């Protein structure tokens, strides 16, 4: 019950360039249900070879 | 005079620091939507027949 808020807080840091979260960290939160969905858990990638793309973040308008 | 195990704790407190959510405004774009291509005013014909 803290994973959603943590993911949203981390996404707000990267968007507003707060803390030291790299502007390009991927905060992923693969939810867990009872179904055979992808393995659950909060990943956070910041490695130097991933592909990224810009999108206008609504609720903040901060790209 | 040594250290002995004492009574089991009755509870646990876990502290974390968290900020809150603002209002939903959803300001999608500076100049928004795909603005349509359109007619230059008046224009005028730039060609005539012979005769």
């Amino acid at each position: 019950d803290l994973a959603p808020g943590i993911a949203d807080s981390l996404r707000h840091f990267k968007v507003l360039r707060e803390k030291r979260i790299p502007p390009w960290m991927e905060v992923v939160l693969i939810p867990m249900t009872g179904k055979p969905s992808l393995y659950p858990g909060l990943f956070l990638f910041t490695t130097p070879c991933r592909l990224v793309r810009p999108v206008q973040n609504l609720a903040l308008g901060k790209e | 005079g040594g250290l002995t195990c004492a009574s089991a704790p009755q509870g646990t407190l876990r502290i974390l620091e968290g900020p809150q959510q603002s209002l939903s405004g959803s300001p999608l774009q500076p100049i928004p939507a795909s603005p349509p291509p359109q007619i230059p005013p008046g224009l005028r014909p730039r060609f005539c027949a012979f005769g």
